[PDB]
């Protein structure tokens, strides 16, 4: 890649300074070639990561909503369908980034549980970005990956992480999502966001001093989802 | 209105 | 370029998709794709290449400003300066881009007054975004590129344009920012703009029905930059 | 503070 020549080091610190600047992109890439040197990554590292991309992504997925509902409105010339078509590319590429990413060299057998959970978390959020915008037989593949990445993510944080665990609440809250929006069973979404509301409010003593304002938003927005889906 | 999932922190 | 095999009615429609999906990169790359087409801009595409461009650059100049910040902070390793490096030539890349559009295809003789203003106050505009980072021989040419590019359309808009116009007003705001902030001017800076505030009240009776929104929000920001400044 | 220039609009 472009970024081989540079220090992984001085890859970090400019992640950094992109993302003072706002500057997601160079962000992204960046922190792709710090990945790339082989080594794994710290908690601080792995949120530079999750931020870069998410945003990247973020991004891509809000022009393609505007885009699709411009189109799905004049469906009631080929250019609104021409310019969707450009936009997704474009973010199935961002996704398949993360997922070689991931693949490649994030996602292994050893290393904490919190790394492990995390990148399976992510390996189920950039297969649902991919399953937003998919039609046909490459749909229900994406589908499957995503839950099954899901899956396995969470029955690792039941076994090896509090119930108000940062990254337990972000992944269950993340595939309750999924659960609603993209497998269209909302029963499990809402069972799931319930039991994982309940469970940390009955274990709220496992909040740790250096995330408990993390754990705290995650539970507010699994009580916002919980409101809109009844 | 869609369902909210994890945000950026941090 | 790329944007060569379509019609220009069709970039024209996808630059207006991308405004809407807030895809300003888009945006700018569509309406130098219509402009190449060789046909002058009406008064609404001159708008979205305007905001398209200013958009891309404006994203630039705040993470350029931000690099800068550190960077002298941390002058008071070479990776701050390296990156604001990287920022600076693209943005570079962005002014040479628009100051080319505006030599090779749409700064003329002919024409409306406004469109002839219109494109001497851009041309203006992003020799002062070069200048804002310019540093030896290369920034007096700039600067001095930016006056006469200011100083003609000035000429121009108080010949064949009403006080209130707000192009002649648009104008008239970006000279005096240059002269404040670029010339190191503020006797001048404010003369322009006081002189400009008070010339538009005075015949403020020439506010146009299609326009006159645009004129009174010129004015105001007139006034706070004078409020600043004294 | 910086100074004010022309805004995007429409
Ligand atoms: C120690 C560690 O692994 N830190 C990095 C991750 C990156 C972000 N995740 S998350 O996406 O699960 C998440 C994001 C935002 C909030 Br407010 C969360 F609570 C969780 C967790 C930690
Ligand atoms: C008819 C015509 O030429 N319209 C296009 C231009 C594009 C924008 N300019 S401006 O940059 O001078 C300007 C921008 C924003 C506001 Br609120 C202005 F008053 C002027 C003017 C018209
Ligand atoms: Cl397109
Ligand atoms: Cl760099
Ligand atoms: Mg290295
Ligand atoms: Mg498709
Ligand atoms: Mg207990
Ligand atoms: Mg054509
Ligand atoms: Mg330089
Ligand atoms: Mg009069």
């Amino acid at each position: 890649g472009a970024m081989g020549s540079m220090e992984r080091a001085s890859l970090i610190q400019k992640a950094k300074l992109a993302e003072q600047a706002e500057r997601y992109e160079d962000m992204a890439a960046f922190m792709k070639g710090a990945v790339e040197k082989g080594e794994e990554l710290s908690c601080e590292e792995r949120n530079l990561l999750s931020v870069a991309y998410k945003n990247v992504v973020g991004g891509q997925r809000a022009a393609w909503r505007v885009l699709s509902s411009i189109e799905q409105k004049s469906n009631e010339g080929p250019e609104v369908r021409e310019y969707r078509e450009k936009v997704e590319t474009e973010l199935q590429g961002v996704c398949d980034t993360v997922l070689g990413l991931l693949d490649s060299h994030l996602i292994k057998e050893a290393g904490d549980a919190e790394s492990r959970v995390f990148y399976l978390k992510m390996k189920g959020d950039y297969y649902r970005y991919l399953a937003e915008v998919a039609t046909g037989d490459d749909k229900k593949r994406i589908i499957d990956s995503a839950r099954s990445a899901y899956q396995e993510a969470m029955d690792i944080s039941k076994k090896e992480m509090p119930p108000t665990n940062p990254i337990r609440l972000g992944l269950a809250l993340n595939f309750s999502v999924f659960h609603y929006e993209i497998a269209n069973s909302p029963e499990e979404a809402i069972s799931l966001a319930k039991t994982t509301f309940d469970e940390a409010m009955a274990d709220l003593h496992t909040l740790s001093e250096d995330s408990y304002k993390d754990s705290t938003l995650i539970m507010q927005l699994l009580r916002d989802n919980l409101t809109l889906w009844t | 209105q869609r369902s909210t999932s994890t945000p950026n922190v941090h």
